[PDB]
């Protein structure tokens, strides 16, 4: 039913409520500090690629695999003799004088063998991760998600993978394709869902059917 | 020069003029002296690789 | 899932600019692309009739 | 069935909360190293 | 799956270029491409086709 | 499978550029053989051939 | 079947984990060399 109680994914409160800020310290300047957060180095003229924990990256998956095997053999081999007379000679007629040496006969033995095999997989999405450890080499190991729930079911797209700070380019972007130990999963949840899975007898059948 | 640049934290895209005519490739070239120490200096000589009209004041890098 | 792996030794030579390298300049290439799930166990031939393949005369 | 449990193959947390850094040394410099790797 | 092996002696002379040499330029060639699973097996002739056929009158 | 295999006395002369000469050079035996059923099959038979060598007509 | 336990060919850890290098010497340069084979 749709009266059953659920939770919304985007959970918590959908508002903040602007702090006011400090009081000003009447030193006679009127610019006035804010607190600074982070004091660590930042380059100017540099990529600002992922470098922490906490930064993140975009992710261009853009794969294609696409994999086929053919095999074919085939034999075949017919013979056939034959040997009549139909008219004897006199002197003859001690040897094939009957259907004695008449002779025909045939054969044949065709064979025809055939295989093959197919396996292609696309991916056309974009998802910012962000860096969950920084490897000794410097490598980072990205690992995100992104769950929408258009209506009636969730898909959760999720990622994970090791990127070399260095094929990143420009726009904190690299290429899926770039990215070593690649963990890809695309899942849906709801009815949708369960309608793409075959059945448990109908698994059955498929696992444990002859033929 | 775009390895360099993407060593030192710049990634330029690999579609892109890149028509430069202040840098030359060079080899160069040195001779290791006997008994030479980790902190010894030698002098080293630069020749152009390319096509590099000239190395009047250039810097090696 | 399908898992896609691949294994190899390369000459450090052969890796041209963006660190690609094609696999057939791989020596010792192995490569496996497998599925799972109902879509590949739909694949595989099945118990009796694969008994027939590897015995049945003709 | 779809209800069974499962483990989705990228495991663990998919969020890494950001290390605030370390506090600056007053040595008189506004550059502060970041424990180089 | 499917394995492609191969094996010869090469003289260190014929290789041009970018480490590559034509297989007609390899002495000893010995060349495998063979295959497993269902696929392969299919493509066997079966016990009694084949002793038909290798001794079958015709 | 399949077996090439040549046999012959070549000249060092008639040896041309990228150490290539001609079969039609070299003097003195080429074989092109092949085995499994796919061979099998091209054989006559112990029957059709024994009519063949002896058979009349 | 499809569920007989099988190896994959490429068998083996799929992945390496770097080294973290060498302590450098405190011989006064930045270079540092890294064990040549």
């Amino acid at each position: 039913c749709a009266w059953i109680p659920a939770k919304p994914l985007v959970q918590g409160a959908t508002t903040a409520q602007p702090i006011p800020g400090p009081v000003p310290v009447a030193n006679g300047s009127i610019f006035q500090s804010a607190q600074p957060i982070n004091y660590g180095y930042q380059p100017l003229f540099e990529d600002r690629r992922p470098r922490n924990i906490g930064d993140t990256l975009t992710i261009v998956l853009q794969e294609n695999v696409s994999a086929s095997k053919s095999s074919s053999a085939n034999a075949s081999r017919d013979g056939k003799t034959s040997f009549g007379f139909d008219t004897v000679p006199r002197y003859l007629q001690g040897l094939f004088g009957n259907s004695r040496a008449d002779m025909e006969a045939s054969g044949g033995n065709s064979f025809n063998g055939k295989g093959g095999a197919n396996a292609s997989n696309t991916f056309s999405g974009t998802l910012t991760v962000t860096v969950d450890q920084v490897l000794a080499n410097g490598n980072l190991h990205v690992v995100g998600e992104k769950q929408i729930a258009i209506n009636q079911g969730t898909e959760f797209i999720r990622f994970s993978g090791v990127v070399n700070p260095r094929t990143i380019s420009g726009s904190n972007s690299v290429p899926s394709t770039q990215v070593a130990d690649a963990r890809i999963e695309y899942v849906g949840n709801g009815y949708i869902n369960e309608a793409q899975n075959m059945g448990w007898l109908q698994r059955f059948f498929l696992n444990l059917s002859p033929m | 020069l775009n390895n360099m640049l993407s060593q030192l934290g710049i990634t330029v895209p690999t579609g892109t003029n890149m028509q430069l005519k202040n840098v030359a490739a060079v080899m160069v070239t040195a001779s290791y002296p006997p008994f030479a120490r980790q902190g010894q200096t030698i002098d080293v000589v630069v020749s152009s690789m390319g096509n590099a009209k000239s190395l009047r004041g250039g810097t090696l890098l």
